[PDB]
RNA sequence: CCUUAACCUACUAAAUAGUGGUGCUAGCAUUUGCUGGUUAUCCACUUCUUAGAGGGACUAUCGGUUUCAAGCCGAUGGAAGUUUGAGGCAAUAACAGGUCUGUGAUGCCCUUAGACGUUCUGGGCCGCACGCGCGCUACACUGACGGAGCCAGCGAGUCUAACCUUGGCCGAGAGGUCUUGGUAAUCUUGUGAAACUCCGUCGUGCUGGGGAUAGAGCAUUGUAAUUAUUGCUCUUCAACGAGGAAUUC
């Protein structure tokens, strides 16, 4: 760890930019529609907002 | 190199006898009297003020100004 | 050398193809009650004072 | 606790803070007198408020000013604004109103924006030029 | 950045900005309330940080 | 009345501290003076020749008086001016940290400045003492 | 060129039609009126819709 | 400073180091119309020579003028920095010289001859009469030769 | 004048003049009248000023050019030819020096002699480039006072700038030289000539 | 509509911003006083600084001018009265404009092992009779040089690393070296910038304006500096004495 705050917040947005991609490829036939990433203690949570969750 | 970098005894006494009627005296006015360049004409200013003639009514660099003795 | 002072009374309109001239009606102060219209060069508002260098002559349109 | 007001003066980015307490009458800038100031040519620009309203007016009041920001001339205007705005901030609060309003009167009369901070500010430079309006240079072909 | 992928055109420049706002609050309390107040009050996208100490 | 140096205008003070630092004779003047040029960003040496080390001593002194602590670097940047890179544009350049570092040592050795804590060089209680003194000497010229 | 858009002059219309008892040749009271009476989405637009209602008002009164 | 007087003591123009020197110039700047003697070299030498820079090239005692020459062509003896010098670290005997007057011209030639004679691309380059230092040549320098 | 002091003392003639007359560097704004009818309203002179420097918004409207203290017009017009663009302290000082010079020659409020040299070089009438058909004759026009002031200032400064270039004489000497000659027309000044000539060719095509 | 620059002694606040008091303390005057020091010795505030929420302007008041219409113009007031200044966004449609050389976006064609794949070594894009464009520095005296005065704002900075760098010595300089603070309103940094101001030197002389071209020595980045990456010292001291027709903003 240990990064600047600016560099951190940009870095998080790159983390978003890439994730949205990887899903926007991977889950095309499942009607993928966007992500959100929520940070907590314990975990790191990503919610796929897609229109066919039985195939995800 | 067109004269007026030295003192020639007659030039001294010419300065002494020519600086009345000079309402305006300054570096440019002494040069204009076909003599002393800006180096030694500034020395003629500091020495005419050593006593008499020129009244210092102006301050500084580039610009300077004196008048006749009252 | 006869100067003839005249005070703008009204602003008429720009002339000249370029548009830097301004037509104007002037009453000369030394004995009013008589108008002439002159052509100016600079900027002008109401109640200025122009030095008409010759007294009797006027123009109108410019190209 | 003595009577005292604080004010400020701002030209361009230069801000000039001014404290106006009750005292034997100093007129100091940052830490040095108002006889120094220099700019010098501009010196009578900061004397100005003193002289439009009487040098006397300062005998019950100590005046200190400190300036940060701006440039050499941008500070000379900010200070004199802070001083005049201070001189009326003390008559607003301590001496009566009529008198303050007689000081805003011979200040705003002649003026130089003494109580009124100037609104002029840098414009943004835009692309295509080295200035805010100054576009570059085209040659066509 | 220049707007064009390539090089032609007028030299349209764009400019992108992201806004980083920082806030800090100080509190004195026990361990139970810090732990209670910090596990909850969770918000995605806001960065919460809790240090300790006087150095 | 009382006096500081802030009560004295910047230049006639520094000429004052100059003529006085010369009177004294005590100083330490490294030895490369005259043969040197104060800045990489300079053309000719100063024209004081026998001197100017006093003037920057006065200048350095007064400046250290006006504030907390200051080191050789901040003096390079201070005393640093504009060098014509010739046909290429000007750029700010720092002047020599030798002229300064030896000046600060020569004024410390003559006890007018002191290796301040935190960092830099604080003005000495005996410096305070003697600056305000010649300050007063400079105003008192003007009586 | 300070010409009021249609959305301004048109809102000024329906207001002065239906809230003429109330409103008066004063922007400031007309402005606050437009709060308690009319749903605008911005301060700037509201003062425009007001300061103009005030003008029309100011000149309905002499004909 | 002070109005001076003098008599016929100063003779204008005065020849030293095989070149000629105009009188009536602030001496320091007179030694620079000699070759290899910049404004700083002149300065330091007269400073080291115990001369009044105030003075013109006009006044000056003969004894002074000779001490001026002595210092000019013997720097490292009169304790001059050697980094102050145009010909450090020679390239044969490796001593440090400050080549002066009609002699700088020689060494300029001497050096170039070494480059050419060794066939080094800087020699070749000086020989074709170009720019050596590497500057682009397509656009700049057209009138020229 | 009843001197007063407090802590930080205010020097003698400083105290003195200021509280007293509200005069220039130290010159007289009372008296000095624009020796020409018209040109008033276009030469300032009252409200008096101390030095010729002002955060002046004289530009945002059409004629507020005309309310500007006339000396500060002169100085403003000094600082140009690019290298001197900006540099008002330079110009302002050159004026004070300049004013100190005029006053030594022939006395007179030197600010007044400046009032005279401005009035005495404004072209009463000029010419303009009319169409009239390919070959364009020259119509004689009567130039505004405001243009007469502006043009006088632009003439006087440029002429003094042109002479100051490349000789020992400093800007302020030649400025004061220019203004002194221009004060009472003597045709030895670049401005008097160029005014007199614009009025010769404006007379020749009328 | 958004965003930014302007106005809030009103609201919420701050040892990562500051101000007034007090202590602790220096100096100068002593009669109180003047001018500094002391990341916590405490107390108080929020004008300065920061950003939350508001308020503010609607070309308002008055008067001219206008079909007494939308509007325009002048004054006063005002932080502010040119769309408040400046941007962001921006319909319909059009061009065979540019881009396969940004794309693991792509059709089609070519090539694919003696490679048009990839990599390694070295050179080249910098090559110079010369035309065109953007420019940088200059022709000096509103100036160059040397002392000295001394003032900004938008930025940016080092983890599984070597970024921004104060201070101390050494070094003419460039630089070096031992240390140091900062993942940052906390350290660099008040970015003590530069024009600029001031006192001197020079004195119109291609001059001390100008600094091209070159010689020699010293350093820094990097595996590498020769065709000279950059920096420094000395020396060499060009053209250019204001620029034709033309033409930018
Ligand atoms: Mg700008
Ligand atoms: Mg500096
Ligand atoms: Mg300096
Ligand atoms: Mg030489
Ligand atoms: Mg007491
Ligand atoms: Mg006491
Ligand atoms: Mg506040
Ligand atoms: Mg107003
Ligand atoms: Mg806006
Ligand atoms: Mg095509
Ligand atoms: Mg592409
Ligand atoms: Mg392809
Ligand atoms: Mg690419
Ligand atoms: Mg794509
Ligand atoms: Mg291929
Ligand atoms: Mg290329
Ligand atoms: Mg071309
Ligand atoms: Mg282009
Ligand atoms: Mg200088
Ligand atoms: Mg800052
Ligand atoms: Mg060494
Ligand atoms: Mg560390
Ligand atoms: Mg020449
Ligand atoms: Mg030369
Ligand atoms: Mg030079
Ligand atoms: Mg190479
Ligand atoms: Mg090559
Ligand atoms: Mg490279
Ligand atoms: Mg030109």
């Amino acid at each position: 760890a240990l990064i600047s705050k600016k560099r951190k917040l940009v870095a998080d947005g790159v983390f978003y930019a890439e994730l949205n991609e990887f899903f926007t490829r991977e889950l095309a036939e499942e009607g993928y529609s966007g992500v959100e990433v929520r940070v907590t203690p314990t975990k790191t949570e990503v919610i796929i907002r897609a229109t066919r969750t039985q195939d995800v | 190199a067109q004269h007026a970098v030295i003192l020639d005894q007659e030039k001294y006494d010419r300065i002494l006898k020519e600086v009345p009627t000079y309402r305006y005296v300054s570096v440019s006015v002494l040069v204009d009297r076909l003599k002393i360049g800006g180096s030694l004409a500034r020395i003629a200013l500091r020495h005419l003020e050593k006593e008499g003639i020129i009244k210092p009514i102006s301050k500084h660099s580039k610009q300077a100004i004196y008048t006749r003795a009252t | 050398t006869p100067v003839t002072l005249a005070k703008v009374i009204k602003v008429l309109g720009r002339t000249g193809s370029r548009g830097g001239v301004t037509q104007v009606r002037v009453e000369f102060l030394e004995d009013t009650s008589r108008t002439i219209v002159r052509n100016v060069k600079g900027p002008v508002r109401e109640n200025d004072i122009l030095v008409l260098m010759e007294s009797e002559r006027e123009a109108r349109r410019l190209r | 606790a003595v009577p005292s007001v604080q004010t400020f003066g701002k030209k361009k980015s230069a801000t000039a803070v001014a404290h106006v307490k009750a005292g034997k009458g100093l007129i100091k800038v940052n830490g040095s007198p108002i006889t120094l100031v220099e700019p010098e040519i501009l010196r009578f620009k900061v004397y100005e408020p003193l002289l439009l309203v009487g040098l006397d007016k300062f005998s019950n009041i100590d005046i200190r000013v400190r300036v940060t920001g701006g440039g050499h001339v941008s500070q000379v205007y900010a200070i004199r604004q802070a001083i005049a705005k201070g001189l009326v901030a003390y008559h607003q609060k301590y001496v009566d109103e009529q008198s303050k309003n007689e000081l805003k009167k011979a200040f705003t009369s002649y003026d130089r924006t003494l109580l009124i901070a100037d609104s002029r500010r840098p414009e943004p430079k835009k692309f295509g030029g080295k200035g805010a309006r100054s576009r570059f240079q085209k040659s066509y072909r | 950045t220049r707007k064009t992928p390539n090089g032609e055109g007028s030299k349209t420049w764009e400019t992108y900005e992201m806004r980083i706002h920082k806030r800090y609050i100080d509190l004195e309390a026990p361990v139970q309330i810090v732990k209670r107040i910090t596990q909850i009050t969770i918000e995605p996208g806001v960065d919460v940080e809790v240090v300790v100490a006087s150095n | 009345p009382g006096v500081s140096v802030r009560d004295v205008a910047a230049q006639d003070f520094i000429n004052a501290y100059a003529s006085f630092l010369q009177r004294q004779g005590k100083l330490e003047v490294p030895g490369y003076v005259d043969i040197v040029k104060t800045s990489s960003g300079n053309e000719m040496p100063p024209q004081d020749a026998e001197g100017w080390f006093y003037k920057r001593a006065a200048s350095v002194a007064r400046h250290i008086y006006m504030r907390k602590q200051v080191g050789v670097g901040k003096l390079n940047k201070l005393y640093g001016g504009a060098k014509s890179r010739g046909v290429r544009p000007y750029k700010h350049i720092d002047a020599s940290g030798s002229i300064n570092r030896k000046v600060l040592q020569a004024l410390e050795k003559i006890g007018i400045v002191e290796i301040s804590p935190k960092g830099g060089r604080r003005i000495s209680e005996n410096g305070q003492r003697d600056l305000d003194r010649i300050a007063a000497q400079t105003l008192e010229e003007d009586e | 060129g300070r010409v009021r858009t249609k959305t301004v002059k048109r809102a000024s219309k329906a207001l002065i039609e239906r809230y003429y008892p109330k409103l008066t040749l004063d922007f400031q009271t007309n402005k606050r009126l437009c709060d308690e009476i009319a749903t605008i989405q911005s301060k700037r637009l509201r003062n425009k819709i007001a300061g103009y209602t005030t003008h029309l008002m100011k000149r309905i009164q002499k004909g | 400073s002070l109005v001076v007087q003098e008599q016929g003591s100063f003779q204008h123009i005065l020849r030293l180091l095989n070149t000629n020197v105009d009188g009536n110039i602030k001496i320091v700047y007179a030694l620079t119309t000699i070759k290899g003697v910049g404004r700083r070299y002149s300065n330091l030498v007269c400073k080291k020579a115990d001369v009044d820079l105030h003075k013109r090239a006009g006044e000056l005692t003969q004894e002074e003028l000779e001490r001026i020459v002595q210092i000019m062509q013997n720097p490292t003896h009169y304790k001059i920095p050697a980094w102050f010098l145009n010909r450090q670290n020679d390239i044969t005997d490796g001593k440090d010289y400050h080549t002066l007057a009609n002699n700088v011209e020689s060494k300029l030639r001497d050096d170039l001859e070494r480059l050419k004679k060794i066939r080094a691309h800087r020699g070749i380059r000086h020989f074709w009469g170009l720019r050596v230092r590497g500057q682009h040549t397509k656009t700049t320098g057209r009138r020229r030769a | 004048f009843t001197p007063v002091v407090l802590a930080t003392p205010i020097p003698e003639e400083v105290q003195q003049a200021q509280t007293e007359i509200k005069l220039f560097n130290k010159w007289s704004f009372e008296e000095v009248e624009v020796k020409d009818a018209s040109l008033v309203d276009y030469v300032q002179v009252r409200q008096p000023i101390f030095v010729a420097h002002t955060a002046g918004r004289y530009a945002n409207k059409r004629f507020r050019k005309a309310q500007c203290p006339i000396i500060e017009r002169l100085t403003n017009s000094l600082m140009m030819n690019g290298r001197n663009n900006g540099k008002k302290l330079k110009a302002v000082r050159i004026i004070k020096h300049t004013l100190d010079i005029i006053n030594v020659l022939t006395d007179q409020n030197p600010i007044q002699v400046v009032v005279d040299a401005i009035t005495n070089t404004g072209p009463r009438e000029d010419t303009t480039r009319v169409g009239g058909g390919g070959a364009a004759r020259r119509q004689a026009v009567d130039v505004s006072p405001l243009r007469r002031v502006n043009q006088a200032i632009a003439l006087l400064t440029i002429g003094a700038r042109e002479a100051a270039f490349r000789n020992i004489k400093t800007i302020a000497e030649t400025l004061a030289e220019e203004l002194i000659n221009a004060a009472k027309g003597s045709s030895t000044s670049y401005a008097i000539k160029k005014k007199d000539e614009l009025e010769r060719v404006a007379k020749s095509n009328r």
